[PDB]
């Protein structure tokens, strides 16, 4: 229940990732200055898909496809991780 | 050198274990014949080819040219 | 030059000697343990140094091919002797 | 089509029928193995035996290696049945002197370094 | 476009102008058989071994040497080429000592290879040898310079490479001498490499005197973990013993270098090695125990604690793996304090950004820059070949290098702008004239070394290096992909960790001081038992007795490595793996495998078995960990740049100074090159000469 | 021997050995190298 | 060039070179190269499907006349799609000739047994199966020659360890000959031998 | 006439090889590389598959090098990275493949050796 990181996979030059990428590109800062004490680590997928990881309290996990997303939705999907939903 | 001796070769007629036996006889009489050639007609020379990259070299010459210790080295490792 | 360990075991040229620790000891109860008892180090150290009137000498180990190959030994520095990397034998040239 | 050509079988159906065949032949010759190389083991455990040979080789699904597999199975078979096996090369199939390797990872941790 | 065609023996070859014979030769395959040429070094043309005939013309020419002309065709299999081999070596041979049964350089020798496959099979001299001197460059470098054959590659190389110019010749004609003609050291951090380039057994290996033949030797292809460079390795074993270190050949990172410590420190493997489990007995002394009880022991002091009692730091030279398994263990427990005691700054992007903390113009890139700004580190002995690459760079290409900070030797002239930092503002408010020189820089980069990122105002110097950047970037504008922001790391695992989640910097667990500690292979004295509570449980694992071990109340003995096939990151990002060349000593097991075994005697097992499916892990955490040898990744310079300068803590009135000042400080920096009896006697070798 | 005698050299024995094999004197191998990998040592004294 | 090189024959070199360029004529339908090697060894490299017309004209033919099968044996090459090369020698006495036959077999494709041309063949194919598992078609008796009854794979591969993987001892507890995993106390050294400059020029393969 | 199997090749169960040296076993396929102490580089031209480095240990008796593992030993050729793949492949091996290093070309001048304005001059020969 008690999220700990936040892992976001992207890769580099793949269709799939394009939103992920311009989210990154526009909305990441804003994100990092509203959560400043909180990891979000942002590396490279190969050429399989996108991916998004929540880390939680005794090393709960899931994962969340991100891949043909916009930048809207992956917004959406990450403060929906951030608040106390799904 | 077989080209260079006289033997003639023994030869059966029944295919048995007899002709066989008569056959080996005569084929060390043969050898006996060959080693009496062979004996008298041994010419002198070196016992090995002149070709350091084969033949490893004389200890005496390994122990005294470059060449041959080189190639003593190569052809033992 | 064999000396003795605080066991009593005989210690090797190359200075092996089991520790009071190892097991291995055992096999040499009711039986001995095969140590040579002529270390080379001492006697090549024994032979005394050959004084040459030349900058370099020769060396093959004495007998001609059947010592060693052939090798030439250069004796420029005053402060040192030239050794044979083969026999071990020690050449300078006259000082003082 | 990739243009094999085959040993014995077309499919796996006449590769099945070998195999059910040997199984047979397999299955009759036990008792007779038990008597003449004067074994101590029982006949289930001869059979059990056999069964699991059989097993092992269960997964595969290429004809050709399943008609090589009758093949060697029916070279065995012919070794145990004129007696030039030994009663040493019966037994070799029940591994009866070596120590039982333990599968678990904290066992193999303790032993050494093998994975 | 510009081609010409040639022939080498008829066949067509289409070559670039200036391409020399004996590269053209190269294209088809056809090796010219060479004593004086190295293709990293200037040509010298002095050996004569590569001498070829060329079609309709009467002199041979030599092939190093003399570019190709448009028709030229090239007899490299003719009777006067094959005439001029066999005088040459015969030539060579003449004076050379018969040492070849007392030669190291026996079995891998260029010159009885070549005398094997192009000269005669014996010899005509009936003369006297001549016999020279020997000279003594040190205890790492044997001379014997009896076999020299007057190559000249030991003088190229340390003119040209390490950018010491104390060798050279002597005298001339038969008696012309390869030396130093005085009593002085040839030490250098690249030093060793002449015995690599050195053809014949005139120069060897002191440490490797006597001990192997080369064909006895079982060669395993591995990487160094001695700085971040990520040098490749071939680790050369007999009967399950580590004989010696050699390069691996790879263009983009040592290319065919390695440094001495990485060439010699293997010695200290062999000493104050952990073998067994050890607790504590009634008396407060270290005590040999099985692997079941020190388990069970640290289990159960694990399972009474939770949260931010647990913590744990690691050592600069542990793996992935067990990184990523000591991460997971920790997390079950619900802690987070795995740290490093390597400290980067955690202001602003921190680690969420890989480029925040990467060398992203990558080594091979140096080659392109025509400025590079040292800020706060000394290239030379924190990353040698990095240093070497800037040296190359500076020779061919004509590089200009700056340096801020204290004025070190790095073998190479560079313009010194200062030791303060109120420099970098000065260069970031546009008030200096490097400022304006770094303006009108094409291709400019700027590396901040990680030392320098080790005082408390690290994060105000970061922040005031990627203002200059930015300065950089707005004023140049942007051209394409070229990564002017770079930083240099010198521990090798510090990338994997910052990759995984660790927090850099050990100041968590000072803020909150836990009661059971992992120290894993950290050796660094960052935290003494000063700074933690009585009674606190520390459980060192590692493969070396050093700083951490003594402290410890449990030690777990872990696998050197030499001794796992283990992931290592470079400073530039790029993810290499090593290989099993021995099996670790004792009851040493592998350390990822010890905290999985850990994991399930403490009841929280962990998913992964097998070394397959803890990769499998490390590309769920972070997916470059996978991915061999790629180097290339995304930059977010304007992000991390942006997040940067928000925070406006104030820079230090002192002097940048490196932690290693001259060549004393460069041999023993990490736990095995400690225990090195090798690098102990460079020290005393460099400290008095004697 | 008598009339041809052998060089005489410091290091030849001077008694001569039959075979042993069978009794106490027999060859027993062993083997003639160091340790390879030293241990380390902990300190003798309390940490605390 | 006189006392330390080999003389070459030319005359047999152009007769082997005419009775190659004969045969590869009159059998086109499987002959697929001919080769005379320099020291004058001739060798005919066929489809596998020709093992038996091929031979049955190399034994019958009254021009050819081979009825001595001097040896049959296989060559292991992993590199190759058809690992395994099935070399069979033969004599000819009438006319004082040699002849060399080579084909090509994988691990799943049967040969053509060849006893019907040669009794002599009956347990070449035997070891050949022995040491390499190639199977043989409408052999009249195929098992194991030389190796131990109930022995497991074929010991002359070139990817089978040189100790293998058993080892034979005798056990009190159970009063018989038992067989263990292979471990030596000394193990086996190897050497890397080949030298890094190359030897025969006229060898040297095109750099792809 | 033909059969027209659709499988992977697969004959592990033939070669006799146990269990264990099969699934636990991890090859190598690279071309090895060169010896640093020579510049030869005929040993740099064809692929190379070995096998995973297992656990050796000295004899009690003689101090001799012993080991437990059969494929200690085990080096294969290919001519090409394809082939050694199949190899590996049919017979159940699983691998790691390195991809070939080869020397960039260079751009060599002697006349640079005498630059008048460059950094190339060398001070001795
Ligand atoms: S350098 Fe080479 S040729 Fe000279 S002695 Fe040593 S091994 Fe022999
Ligand atoms: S010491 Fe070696 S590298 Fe230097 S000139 Fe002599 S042979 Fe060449
Ligand atoms: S290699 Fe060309 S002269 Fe030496
Ligand atoms: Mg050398
Ligand atoms: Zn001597």
């Amino acid at each position: 229940l008690g999220l700990r990181e936040i892992r976001i996979h992207l890769c580099q030059r793949s269709p799939g990732s394009q939103g992920v990428r311009d989210f990154i590109e526009k909305r990441y800062v804003e994100l990092k200055k509203a959560n400043p004490d909180l990891p979000i680590l942002i590396r490279e997928c190969s050429d399989v898909q996108p991916k998004l990881w929540a880390r939680y309290a005794f090393g709960q996990e899931k994962n969340v496809s991100l891949n043909n997303f916009s930048a809207d939705q992956v917004t959406r999907t990450l403060e929906n991780v951030l608040s106390g939903k799904a | 050198v077989y080209d260079q001796v006289e033997f003639d070769v023994p030869i059966g007629s029944r295919g048995d274990c007899y002709d066989r036996y008569l056959c080996r006889v005569e084929e060390m009489r043969q050898s006996l014949r060959i080693i009496s050639q062979c004996l008298n007609k041994m010419p002198p020379g070196e016992i090995k080819v002149d070709d350091a990259k084969v033949s490893p070299p004389k200890r005496a010459e390994m122990k005294t040219s470059m060449e041959s210790l080189i190639h003593h080295f190569k052809l033992y490792t | 030059g064999v000396r003795t360990s605080p066991t009593g075991e005989k210690v090797t040229h190359t200075g092996q000697a089991y520790d009071d620790g190892d097991y291995r000891r055992v096999r040499f109860s009711d039986r001995q343990k095969e140590v040579n008892e002529n270390f080379a180090i001492d006697l090549i150290a024994e032979q005394p140094v050959s004084e040459v009137g030349s900058r370099v000498i020769s060396c093959d180990g004495g007998g001609g091919a059947l010592g060693h190959p052939r090798v030439y030994i250069n004796l420029d520095k005053e402060t040192k002797t030239g050794t044979c990397g083969y026999c071990g034998l020690q050449f300078r040239q006259p000082h003082h | 089509g990739t243009s094999v050509k085959p040993i014995f079988s077309r499919d796996m159906n006449e590769a099945k029928r070998r195999v059910r065949e040997l199984y047979r032949a397999w299955y009759r010759e036990v008792p007779n193995t038990v008597h003449l190389f004067q074994l101590d083991i029982s006949v289930k455990q001869g059979r059990d035996k056999v069964r699991e040979m059989f097993m092992k080789n269960a997964h595969v699904t290429d004809p050709r290696v399943v008609d090589l597999l009758v093949i060697k199975g029916k070279m065995e078979l012919e070794e145990t049945i004129n007696v030039w096996k030994q009663r040493t090369h019966i037994m070799r199939f029940f591994h009866e002197t070596e120590a039982p390797r333990p599968t678990d990872f904290l066992s193999k941790f303790y032993v050494g370094h093998d994975p | 476009s510009n081609l010409i065609e040639v022939f080498v023996d008829g066949q067509s070859v289409m070559v670039e102008p200036g391409t020399t014979v004996l590269q053209a030769c190269e294209k088809v395959g056809m090796q010219i058989p060479r004593f004086c040429y190295h293709e990293r070094l200037s040509v010298a043309g002095n050996c004569r071994m590569c001498l070829v005939e060329i079609e309709k013309a009467p002199k041979v020419v030599a092939a190093c040497a003399m570019p190709v002309m448009k028709g030229w065709n090239i007899l490299t299999n003719s009777e006067k080429s094959k005439k001029a081999r066999e005088g040459v070596m015969e030539f060579l041979l003449a004076n050379h000592p018969l040492d070849c049964p007392i030669c190291d350089q026996g079995g891998e020798c260029d010159l009885q290879d070549q005398s094997m496959m192009f000269g005669s099979d014996r010899s005509r001299f009936l003369e006297g040898k001549r016999a020279v001197e020997d000279k003594n460059i040190g205890p790492l470098v044997k001379t014997i310079m009896t076999r020299c054959i007057q190559c000249t590659r030991c003088i190229r190389f340390a003119s040209e490479i390490a950018g010491v110019d104390d060798l050279g010749t002597t005298g001339r004609g038969n008696d012309m001498q390869v030396g130093t003609y005085i009593e002085k050291m040839f030490m250098s951090e690249l030093s060793g490499n002449i015995i690599d380039i050195c053809p014949v057994g005139a120069l060897t290996s002191k440490p490797y005197a006597f001990t192997a033949r080369p064909w006895e030797t079982r060669k395993t292809e591995s990487i160094d973990v001695m700085d971040a460079v990520g040098s490749n390795i071939v680790v050369s074993t007999r009967t399950g013993e580590v004989m010696r270190i050699l390069p691996r050949m790879h263009e983009d990172i040592n290319e065919e270098w390695i440094s001495d410590k990485t060439r010699f420190a293997y010695d200290g493997l062999k000493r104050q090695r952990l073998t067994q489990p050890m607790i504590r007995n009634e008396k407060g002394l270290l005590t040999y125990t099985t692997w079941e009880d020190a388990l069970s022991r640290v289990a159960g002091m694990l399972q009474s604690f939770q949260g931010n009692d647990v913590a744990a730091i690691a050592g600069g030279l542990v793996d992935a793996e067990a990184l990523v398994a000591l991460k997971d263990l920790l997390n079950r427990v619900d802690s987070d304090s795995l740290c490093t005691e390597e400290v980067f700054p955690t202001a602003g992007a921190g680690t969420d950004l890989r480029s925040n903390y990467l060398l992203n113009t990558t080594i091979a890139g140096v080659e392109e820059a025509d400025v590079i700004l040292l800020v706060g580190t000394n290239p030379r002995f924190e990353a040698p070949l990095f240093n070497a690459r800037i040296r190359k760079s500076w020779l061919h290409n004509d590089l200009k290098v700056a340096l801020i900070g204290s004025p070190v030797d790095l073998t190479y002239r560079y313009d010194h702008l200062g030791d303060s930092p109120k420099i970098l503002q000065d260069i970031a408010s546009g008030n200096h004239p490097f400022s304006q020189i770094l303006k009108e820089a094409k291709k400019p980069m700027v590396v901040l070394g990680s030392s320098a990122l080790q005082r408390s105002d690290g994060t105000a110097i970061l922040a005031a290096v990627s203002n200059i950047a930015q300065n950089i970037r707005l004023s140049s504008g942007v051209t394409g992909d070229w990564k002017v922001m770079n930083i240099l790391h010198r521990i090798a695992s510090q990338v994997a960790a910052l990759d995984l989640g660790y927090k850099p910097g050990v100041e968590a667990i000072r803020k909150n001081p836990p009661k059971v500690l992992f120290l894993l292979g950290a050796d660094g004295g960052c935290i003494t038992r000063q700074d933690l509570p009585k009674d606190c449980f520390i459980i060192y694992q590692g493969h070396h007795g050093d700083v951490g071990a003594p402290m410890a109340d449990v030690i777990l003995p872990g696998a050197a490595y030499t001794e796992k096939s283990a992931t290592y990151v470079n400073t530039e990002g790029r993810a290499q793996q090593t290989k099993v060349a021995v099996t670790p000593p004792g009851l040493a097991r592998e350390d990822w495998k010890i905290i999985r075994a850990l994991s399930e005697i403490a009841g929280m097992t962990l998913p992964y078995d097998t070394l397959d499916q803890v990769r499998s892990r490390l590309e769920e955490v972070s997916p470059n960990l996978v991915r061999y040898d790629d180097v290339e990744g995304a930059n977010y310079f304007q992000q991390a740049n942006e997040l940067s300068k928000l925070v406006n803590q104030q820079l230090l009135a002192d002097p940048l100074v490196p932690p290693q000042l001259t060549i004393k400080d460069f041999y023993m920096t990490d736990s095995i090159s400690r225990a090195s009896q090798t690098m102990a006697k460079c020290v005393k070798a460099v400290t008095e000469g004697i | 021997p008598t009339t041809k005698p052998p060089t005489a050299r410091k290091y030849i024995w001077t008694n001569h050995k039959f075979n042993v094999s069978g009794t106490p004197q027999q060859y027993v191998p062993y083997s003639t190298t160091r340790k390879k990998i030293q241990e380390w040592v902990p300190p003798s004294t309390p940490y605390k | 060039t006189r006392p330390t090189i080999r003389p070459r024959n030319d005359v047999v070199h152009k007769q082997l070179s005419a009775f190659g360029q004969y045969v590869a004529e009159i059998l086109p339908k499987y002959v697929q190269q001919v080769q005379v090697s320099c020291f004058n060894e001739l060798e005919i490299f066929i489809h596998p499907d020709g093992v038996i017309p091929v031979l049955t004209f190399l034994r019958d033919h009254t021009n050819a006349q081979f009825k001595s099968l001097a040896d049959l044996t296989a060559v292991d090459v992993p590199t190759r799609q058809n690992r395994f090369e099935i070399v069979y020698n033969l004599l000819s006495l009438r006319f004082n000739s040699r002849i060399r036959v080579k084909t090509y077999t994988d691990e799943l494709t049967p040969i053509e047994s060849s006893v019907t041309v040669y009794k002599a063949a009956n347990w070449y194919e035997r070891e050949i199966w022995d040491m390499f598992g190639v199977f043989f078609a409408n052999h009249p008796d195929l098992r194991r020659i030389l190796t131990d009854y109930g022995f497991e794979g074929h010991p002359f591969r070139k990817d089978f360890p040189l100790s293998g993987y058993v080892e034979l001892r005798y056990d009190d507890e159970v009063k018989r000959v038992v067989a263990e995993p292979v471990e030596l106390a000394q193990e086996f050294r190897k050497f890397d031998l080949n030298s890094p400059w190359e030897a025969f020029p006229a060898y040297r393969q095109p750099p792809e | 006439q033909l059969i027209a199997v659709d499988e992977k090749l697969d004959i592990t169960t033939l070669t006799g090889v146990p269990e264990e040296h099969i699934k636990t076993r991890k090859v190598r396929i690279f071309v090895p590389a060169r010896n640093n102490m020579q510049s030869g580089v005929n040993n740099t031209k064809k692929w190379k598959m070995e096998f995973d480095t297992r656990e050796r240990w000295e004899n009690p008796l003689m101090g001799w090098s012993s080991t437990a593992d059969p494929l200690s030993n085990l080096v294969l050729t290919f001519s090409t990275k394809e082939d050694a793949v199949a190899f590996a492949e049919k017979n159940g091996w699983s691998f790691d493949v390195e991809e070939r290093k080869v020397p960039k070309p260079k751009s060599k001048s002697y006349g640079a050796n005498f630059s008048w304005n460059k950094r190339t001059r060398v001070s001795t020969k």
